[PDB]
RNA sequence: GUGCUCGCUUCGGCAGCACAUAUACUAAACGAUACAGAGAAGAUUAGCAUGGCCCCUGCGCAAGGAUGACACGCAAAUUCGUGAAGCGU
RNA sequence: GGCCUCCGAACG
RNA sequence: GUAAGAGCCUCCUUGAUGAUGUCAUACUUAUG
């Protein structure tokens, strides 16, 4: 392509930039392969 | 047999002759086929993945997303090669007759370069497989008529 | 990459050049037109008194003088014109012309005398020229011109007469009625409208998704039918106006129509009509029984139109094509 | 058929043969095989259009017809071994 | 990823500074955003730049700048015409072009830049564009830029400025420059010009040696047609080569005049007497 | 030159841009021309922005040069931006942010006869309005950026032109029922095209008129 | 008129009028066979009224 | 070329250092106009929808331009009965 | 003993 | 009462008539 970039729009703007990984109290990989 | 790959013909095609209508004997035990490679495939693939999805959402995610990107770059760019492997009369340099590239001026406070905005929607074909279906038995008078 | 440096004395070294690499009648052909020209023939015109002399206009941009009915030979050469005659007039006596020239130049032309009249101009190239019927005087001529205005044009007063829009389609032909008040008007928009014209104020617009151009327009000696050919080879006979319906004759059909215009005949012993066909063959048609005659082929050319002789008894009918002209019997 | 209708008939067969690469759908690949035998190339007709139908599948009637047409055609010799062959593909009492 | 950049318009100095542009102007026939690099080949030449993009240069594959015919470094028309006939559709609808252009080279596997070079058997057009070319054509190929203000006098910076006084040339027939500038595959151009310009029983050939043979030369104008006989002179390192029909003697006989290179060896084929001498 | 440039990029000659900062149709242009002209919204919003601007900018410059003011300059400066600059040319493209800060701007009317109540006072008696010009300030500091990108997205539209078909469906209202209509004869025509393993191919296409129908006239009625 | 689009097909004057691709029949380009088939291509239309 | 250093021998002569490859993208649809006026089985109109080889307004995945305008039914192929004429080892 | 929502521009 | 569009600044065919004016009624107008 290499083209099409010309002007944005609203509802485009930079959002979520930080993802959320799994913490450990809610779930745990490893523990829900180990699960009972 | 070799006429299904007229056209584009590159890497996965996988029908040719007829004998993939069968399958090859029955389900096996086996750890390699039955299963799957290494964690060390999906471990580089997953890398992979994540490079190129690393350029091509840095690319489309930076274009998205009007920063205005960097200053410009540094590709001083030093170019030795043959032009185009001419072997011209005589002689148009020494050696390979390298050449000095760098990096294009920035873009000025105007948006506008080359407008288009035009429509060519769609227009290429795609090349066309074999039916590779087990052919059925017709509807007769009843079930047609039915 | 190599170094910055070293380049910079690579380019020194360039700018100094340094290379160093270390029971109906049946009429037959009678004789040919006097003379002839190579080019189409651009329009028919015949002395209307007399009828012995005929003026060929060609696509050569020379008009042709002929003598004609009886002992047969054309009349003279007619020069001037600055490109292709459109259209061609006379005046009542005869010894007086107008000429239609598509560089939209209006002139008249003399013809007794040996050479024309004058070389006039318009606004457009005119798509008509008439002369004016009535008044023996008829100072001005009605004509009409891609300005889609019917126009008649004072002449011997060194201006025209007066303009008047009737539609927006480009007039094809005018052809004034004997009652003054009104001219038939027809159009390129299709549409067929009567004009008032001696009042700035035209008459009545008819027909428009009907009468395809104008290829044939013709009226009947008695002024009670006017029939006009249509490019869709249908000829459409309107019954004349005087009357609240003020229009129609009947339909004639049969003739062929290949876009051009085609000059349209008749033998007018409340008899017979005859007009050429676009494939080029000679139409005849019986009139007054509401169908024609036959269908007889004569020019091996497209048919540009054809002629009648005066009104007394059966005569004979000239002929005239693209390239070529043939009078019949 | 539009193309086979042409006095060239050398790109309709090809094309033929490109529909032959194509989806076959047992139908026009049998018919259009059966009509482009019928025009021209009798003993490569018949040898490609039995590869072919050799290749994906066994047929019935155009399995009989084809052996039909190839042992009328000149010889019922090979005819024979290949509705042998047809035969021991799919064995049944018709 | 630098572009086709020829030898022809390269320069005869061996280093030469460039400057890519990323975004520039539409390419004149792919219609699309490309880069424009530019570089000046002489001292006091003007900068040169490459209108053509990268899918206009792969689609007629020529220099990026002086778009010459191919690598041969002929014009256009003529040699593309040569080939074998067009094989082209740049008519109209750049829409359908699009189309064909994207699917071509985004189909197209194989291509490159400078990678490779030759690798081709001989050519049908090799020898006619071979005859039809010349060395490094480089002459007024850039910098004069032929300008009206100096041809009036109303020029106040002279040469100072660029476009250099006494440049322009007699508008009578083509240019030579701006008049191939103005079409682009469409005129038949000087490239047929100089076309036609470059198309204009026994037989005897010199120049054969040790290398050449008696059965090469009867192999090779055995061709033509049926060979009376062939006289094979080592003293004189040449043959005479005798038909039964002069017709086939005149064919491999103008066909032979210049033309005839054996084993790699040019070989000068002069017509026989026949005058009985 | 901005405006003129504005107009000058597509022809218009409907209307003049006046420095005053009020574009007005002087031909008189209708019709097409009036669905034609427009410029109401981000045009209307920079000439509320140059209005502002170019409002202080040759108040500033009557003050230093011509007409002497000195405390006449900070009396319109203080007054004329309180009251002249809560009404002015903003209006329309503003909304919240005038709305808002033209209460501010009357909290600075407060001010202003808090300052300088008792001993005197008439007219413009000054009570500089600078910290009002920091909070209108601050709404070109916040409203600058959206003006930003907005001047930037419809000035870079302006010379690119409407893109191809940029779907933007599910406008909600009563559309979605339609989008859920159609959306319901698209499975059914898969899964109609899939009931019969051979069957016909045209024959399915007409079924979709008899079931469509048919389930309208059938649950909308008795 | 303005010869931009028009009442038609856009740029549409019949010849080569939308991509008509390729096709090839096996490793081989065909040349008598389709200066035939153009041959009688030409042969199959005549001038005429009809 | 300038500035500096007698660096070498004349005020100027010679030598060394510092300043060291710019310009180019340099210079030469919408106006105006005649026409006629607007879909949903008898008369009037709500509207929202679907695909472009159609767009403008509108920062805009908000929306607006008479429902913004453009937009009709062809089928890949047969089978049996009756009468008349000609031919037949 | 006090508390004072209000606040308009186009398009259609 | 009005959104839109257009352009001009070298060879053939199946034979059904017409002109003297007025009422109930139907349709088309921003003039009531």
């Amino acid at each position: 392509l290499s083209q099409l970039s010309k002007q944005y729009s609203s509802r485009d703007l930079p959002s979520h930039t930080k993802i959320k990984y799994r913490q450990t109290t809610q779930d745990a990989p490893e523990e829900v392969r180990n699960r009972d | 047999d070799a006429i299904a790959r007229q056209g584009q013909s590159k890497d996965k095609v996988i029908y040719s002759k007829y004998t993939d209508l069968v399958p090859k004997e029955v389900m096996n035990a086996d750890d390699p086929d039955l299963q799957r490679p290494d964690e060390e495939a999906i471990k580089e693939i997953t890398e992979k993945t994540r490079v190129a999805l690393e350029k091509s959402v840095s690319q489309k995610v930076a274009a998205a997303m009007p920063v205005r990107a960097a200053d410009k770059l540094a590709p001083a760019q030093y170019i030795r090669y043959t032009p185009s492997q001419q072997g011209v009369a005589f002689n148009s340099g020494a050696k390979q007759r390298v050449i000095r590239m760098v990096e294009m001026q920035k873009d000025p406070m105007e948006p506008p370069r080359f407008k288009i905005n035009k429509k060519i929607p769609r227009g290429p074909p795609s090349p066309p497989a074999p039916v590779m279906h087990s052919p059925s038995r017709k509807m007769t008078v009843k079930e047609q008529q039915e | 990459p190599a170094h910055i440096n070293d380049f910079m004395f690579e380019q020194q070294r360039r700018t100094f050049a340094t290379y160093g690499y270390a029971k109906c009648y049946l009429p037959k052909k009678q004789i040919h037109v006097w003379s002839g020209h190579t080019k189409g023939v651009s329009a028919v015109r015949l002395f209307p008194l007399s009828g012995h002399l005929l003026l060929s206009c060609s696509m050569d941009c020379k008009i042709k003088l002929w003598e004609v009915y009886g002992e047969r030979r054309c009349l003279r050469t007619f020069i001037g014109h600055s490109k292709a005659v459109r259209d061609i007039c006379f005046n009542t006596a005869g010894t007086q012309f107008l000429s239609a020239a598509y560089d939209r130049y209006l002139k008249l032309w003399d013809t007794e005398t040996g050479q024309c009249i004058s070389r006039f101009t318009n606004r457009k190239v005119p798509y008509c020229v008439k002369f004016n019927p009535d008044e023996d005087k008829q100072n001005l001529f009605v004509a009409g011109m891609s300005d889609k205005k019917i126009v008649q044009w004072d002449i011997r007063s060194g201006e025209i007469v007066q303009e008047y829009d009737r539609h927006l389609g480009a007039v094809n032909t005018i052809v004034f009625v004997d009652e003054n008040r009104r001219f038939v008007s027809t159009s390129d928009d299709k549409s067929l409208r009567v004009w008032e014209w001696d009042i700035p104020v035209d008459f009545k617009y008819i027909a428009e998704p009907s009468m395809h151009s104008m290829p044939a327009v013709t009226l009947s000696p008695n002024g009670k039918w006017l029939a006009c050919q249509s490019m869709d080879n249908q000829i459409l006979i309107f019954g004349a106006q005087n009357r609240f319906r003020l229009n129609k004759k009947k339909i004639f059909k049969g003739h062929m129509v290949a876009g051009y215009a085609c000059q349209v005949d008749f033998s007018p012993d409340m008899s017979y009509v005859i007009s050429g066909d676009g494939n080029g063959k000679l139409n005849i048609w019986d009139w007054k029984t509401t169908k024609l005659y036959s269908r007889f082929k004569a020019h091996d050319k497209v048919c540009i139109g054809a002629v009648w002789h005066p009104h007394e008894t059966s005569k004979v009918i000239t002929c005239g094509w693209d390239g070529l002209i043939k009078l019949w019997d | 058929e539009m193309e086979m209708k042409n006095r060239q008939v050398n790109h309709a067969r090809n094309i033929w043969d490109r529909a032959i690469t194509t989806l076959p759908r047992v139908n026009q690949f049998w018919y259009k095989y059966t009509y482009m035998e019928e025009m021209l190339g009798n003993v490569a007709g018949a040898r490609q259009v039995f590869e072919r139908w050799m290749e994906w599948q066994p047929e019935e009637q155009a399995w009989h017809s084809y052996i039909n047409f190839e042992l009328r055609y000149k010889e019922v010799d090979r005819a024979r071994t290949i509705y042998e062959r047809f035969v021991l593909v799919h064995p049944d009492v018709k | 990823d630098f572009p086709i950049l020829c030898q022809t318009c390269l320069g005869e100095n061996p280093y030469i500074r460039m400057t890519k542009e990323k975004y520039g102007k539409e390419c004149k026939i792919c219609a699309r955003p490309f880069t424009v690099f530019r570089w000046c080949p002489g001292v006091r030449m003007r900068f040169k730049k490459t209108e053509v993009c990268q899918t206009c240069s792969k689609l007629k594959n020529v220099c990026q700048t002086c778009l010459l015919d191919l690598e041969y470094g002929l014009p256009i028309q003529v040699r593309d015409a040569g080939l074998s006939f067009k094989d082209d559709m740049p008519k109209s609808d750049v829409n359908k072009e699009y189309y064909t252009q994207n699917m071509e080279r985004e189909i197209s596997n194989s291509d490159g830049t400078r990678p490779v070079g030759m690798l081709g058997k001989a050519t049908s057009t090799s020898d006619m564009l071979l005859k039809l070319a010349r060395t490094t054509p480089y002459y007024k190929r850039n910098r004069p830029h032929i300008c009206s203000f100096w041809v009036k006098g109303e020029c106040k910076r002279g040469e100072e400025c660029p476009y250099r006084h006494e440049k322009p040339t007699d508008p009578d027939d083509p240019l030579a420059d701006q008049n191939i500038k103005d079409r682009y595959y469409g005129i038949n151009d000087p490239v047929a010009d100089k076309l036609l310009k470059r198309a204009s029983t026994t037989l005897y050939v010199g120049g054969l040696g040790d290398t050449i043979t008696e059965t090469d030369l009867r192999n090779h104008f055995y061709q033509f047609g049926e060979i009376r006989t062939i006289t094979v002179v080592q003293r004189q390192q040449c043959a005479f080569i005798q038909f039964a029909t002069r017709q086939a003697a005149e064919v491999a006989a103008e066909k032979s005049f210049n033309k005839l290179i054996v084993n790699g060896r040019r070989l000068n084929v002069k017509w026989g007497r026949s005058q009985a001498a | 030159n901005m405006l003129n440039l504005l107009i000058h990029r597509k022809n218009l000659n409907y209307l003049h841009l006046d420095y005053n900062f009020n574009l007005k149709p002087v031909k008189t242009l209708t019709t097409k021309e009036r669905k034609k002209s427009r410029f109401g919204n981000a045009f209307h919003l920079c000439r509320e922005v140059l209005r502002l601007t170019k409002l202080v900018v040759d108040s500033h410059v009557q003050y230093r040069l011509g007409n002497v003011d000195a405390f006449q300059l900070a009396d319109g400066l203080q007054y004329i931006f309180a009251h002249v600059g809560q009404l002015t040319g903003m209006y329309r493209y503003k909304y919240k942010l005038m709305r808002q800060i033209r209460m501010c701007k009357d909290l600075k009317h407060l001010i202003y006869y808090r300052f300088n109540t008792g001993p005197v006072g008439k007219g413009p008696g000054c009570g500089f309005w600078a910290a009002g010009w920091r909070v209108w300030l601050f709404f070109m500091r916040g409203i600058t950026p959206l003006l930003e990108r907005w001047l930037g997205n419809l000035l870079a539209r302006q010379f690119e032109g409407r893109h191809s078909k940029g779907v933007a469906k599910t406008v909600t209202k009563q559309r979605v029922e339609s989008h859920f209509d159609l959306e319901l004869r698209a499975a059914v025509m898969h899964d109609i095209l899939d009931m019969m393993p051979e069957g016909i191919k045209q024959n399915k296409a007409r079924t979709i008129l008899q079931h469509l129908s048919e389930a309208w006239r059938c649950w909308k009625a008795n | 008129r303005k010869r931009k689009r028009g009442v038609d097909y856009n740029a549409e004057i019949p010849f080569e009028k939308k991509p008509a691709l390729g096709f090839y029949d096996t490793s081989e380009e065909n040349y008598q066979a389709l200066d035939a088939d153009f041959r009688k291509l030409r042969q199959q239309d005549l001038d005429g009224e009809l």
